[PDB]
């Protein structure tokens, strides 16, 4: 009809499969779904944002995965701080060990 | 040749764009350069805590019973967990509702 | 329009509503009046921040994602309406 | 706690329920007093999260017409 | 014989119960966007808003609303009350950073 | 006049339904009742027996609440309210 | 034509809700009474019971019901089901050690 | 067949029927009083642990070690498995009562 | 000056064969990964509990010294009776 | 290195003459207490924030802009001491 358009970019595939797997014969709503897709836009930025405030205080320029740990043990808490690290940890291990 | 071409997440074993994640890493203006196991750390971080958040609103929802997912249910399950109350401090969940949380003073006699 | 008939749009029975909603049992007189004047207030700010945005936008409406990354810039992020 | 339990379930005097809802809320409370059980009084909805409505159809159903 | 009429704060402890147990609106849409279009009209000249916006909007103002009466119930909890008084709302708005 | 076999049927299947809901089942399967209304019968059993010692220790033939609760906490269910 | 019947799950859950947010009894009086009378019958014959006692043994046996339901719910949802099984009741009276 | 491929799983079960006759410790003392010393550490200090005390420490750890691996061996041939797993030591432990 | 003690090598003092031998002798063919990190971790609890326990009855017997017998009246107390060691 | 005079180092004096330069005129008992574990508190989330930040630019020693780092991640924006 028109000149095309522009799509635009968003994670539900990915959390429909992340319910899916933790929870069968499961469900979310479009309400969930947006809330859900903001918070992971949110935390990515400020996770970002703190890697990248880290790289520039380090005096280096390549935010690689030690920045990533110390940014998310900076933002997390305790616990769960921990167990965000040790996931980072297999999958850096398992992409190493597999490519 | 070519041969084959395995996706990242399948090479990962998570559930989440990794190359759409160092794809905004590299255009985000964060830094000019973007590490291997940066965007991975991330990938399996964001994915480790979209499932716990599921899995408290999946407990909030059983906790007030409906067909499926709602803010409400998200509100609860956010004020349940401490450590998600203390994460999203500044956070507020449009509508839905607040948690039962009173003190013991404004009460009938 | 052009109306006085505004800080007495925020009824007082939606007034008292909200403080029920949020743990009031009883509420005062002058109680109203206070928190008309707060949210006309919170109100002016958000508004003025918006304005900035679209005007730096180079367009003449307020959208969602304006009013977002105004709440966002002062300090309470919104989930929901927008993404 | 009884009195928080009772504001949380509003109500004129504290019931065997507001002091089971004050031994469940209260972690100390719940380990110290482990064997014990109030009558008169109902549980706390502390469920998990796989029992819900939530089937996604998932075509299961077979001859519809 | 006995008080046929409720006693006061029994309605008004059921009416919270309703509005907690409920997920729907308090504030009237259009008396808001009026509110908000004369807002904006004292900046910016034939200016238009959006649906979505004024939503969340409204929603942002009925949480704030929310956790200042929390705020101003707590202080009157404190302050050995039983109600919120104008003196309070100040307080609040003083410790949290909204006045001075 | 009693019937002893219209006795563990006494627990109908909506009562245990009923608090197999309270609890926090949702479905029920069939053969769940008989073993629910064995093992209550097991435990009555128990309980009854632990309150005829004590009544026939006290030299009376009345079983009360206080050994009903006393014969609950020596098997290890301290109940309140009943007694004191 | 149609008059209407129920089906499980959702209306379910309404029970557990309507079960768990009040505080009232749900097994008989009467027929317990003759089920302790009967059993008592085999010890001791010319016994007689009392009405708190009877409720105490009656409130007993619906806490110890009620929390045998949640464990052997429990085990149903650690197996990758979503209903109990008889087999799941006496792995949870191995486990709690009442097998014997 | 050849001294060079073993069928696994098959020496597991002479392992345990050879580890099912004997009485001996598994756990070694060295690793145990050191273990036990540093936890003292934190109460009180100046302690000084008999010879005794630790061989009774360690037989109680080794049989609760053995009861909750028998638990968690019971709660997953109940899942159609035949390994065990995390999810059902927790689980276990939570029927019979320890973690609440 | 010469000092040396006790550091975190206590957790992995506990080593993953006698681990898997006692959970070959309870009656588990196929032990999994993460089986040892829990069960030290319930180990050491439960440790912790019992010792907390000892000096407890140590410091009301004005003593210095964890003896058997006050092991044993400990882990009664508990709920779990052990004979052999005391009496 | 007790760890039992750590909490009594901030005195009661200092508390007062503290609580005397802010604005409050009479200082109840337990007032020092609550306080001193405040502080306590405080010190250490800011401590834990500089470890990790020493931990992270693979060095052994605090430094005082690693602080100010710290103190203005949390919300404390402190001059002077640093740039």
């Amino acid at each position: 009809k028109k000149r095309k358009r522009s799509r635009k970019e968003s994670y539900s595939v990915y959390v429909y499969k992340v319910l899916k797997q933790v929870h069968p014969d499961t469900g979310i709503s479009s309400k969930a779904m947006g809330i859900m897709n903001s918070f992971v836009n949110d935390i990515f930025e400020r996770i970002a944002g703190e890697a990248s405030r880290l790289a520039h205080y380090n005096k280096r320029s390549t935010i690689t995965s030690r920045e990533i740990q110390t940014a998310v043990r900076l933002l997390l808490p305790g616990e769960l701080a921990k167990h965000a690290v040790s996931e980072g940890t297999k999958a850096v291990t398992k992409y190493t060990s597999a490519k | 040749a070519r041969a084959k071409a395995k996706t990242r997440s399948s090479r990962a074993g998570l559930q989440f764009p990794v190359g759409r994640v160092h794809r905004l890493l590299r255009k985000g203006n964060y830094s000019e350069r973007v590490g291997a196991g940066a965007p991975v750390y991330l990938a399996a971080v964001l994915e480790y805590l979209t499932a716990e958040i599921l899995e408290l609103a999946g407990n909030a929802a059983r906790d007030n019973k409906k067909t499926r997912i709602i803010p409400r249910h998200l509100q609860l399950a956010i004020r349940n967990d401490e450590e998600l109350n203390k994460l999203l401090g500044r956070v507020t969940i449009a509508q839905g509702g607040v948690l039962p949380n009173i003190q013991a003073v404004l009460l009938p006699k | 329009k052009v109306l006085r008939d505004n800080i007495q749009g925020i009824t007082k029975p939606a007034i008292r509503r909200l403080a029920r909603r949020g743990g009031v049992k009883r509420i005062s007189g002058l109680i109203y009046e206070e928190t008309r004047g707060v949210l006309k207030v919170f109100l002016e700010n958000v508004i003025r921040d918006a304005v900035t945005y679209t005007e730096h936008a180079k367009r003449k409406t307020v959208t969602a994602m304006d009013v977002v990354y105004a709440l966002k810039r002062q300090g309470r992020t919104l989930y929901g309406f927008g993404g | 706690l009884a009195g928080n339990a009772a504001r949380d379930n509003k109500k004129t005097r504290i019931i065997p329920r507001h002091l089971q809802l004050a031994i469940r809320n209260d972690e100390e409370l719940n380990k110290l007093l482990g064997r014990v059980t109030i009558a008169q009084g109902g549980v706390l909805p502390n469920i998990q999260a796989v029992l819900l409505p939530k089937k996604t159809e998932s075509h299961h159903k077979a001859k519809g017409k | 014989k006995k008080p046929h009429r409720y006693r006061p704060g029994t309605v008004a402890l059921r009416e919270i119960r309703r509005y907690q147990k409920s997920t729907e609106l308090l504030i009237r849409k259009l008396p808001f966007q009026r509110l908000v279009r004369e807002i904006a009209q004292d900046f910016k000249t034939d200016l238009r808003f959006q649906s979505s916006a004024v939503m969340a909007l409204q929603e942002a103002c009925e949480a704030y609303l929310v956790g200042l009466f929390e705020d101003t119930n707590l202080c009157a909890i404190h302050a050995k009350r039983v109600t919120i008084m104008p003196k309070d709302i100040q307080l609040a708005r003083r410790i949290r950073g909204e006045r001075a």
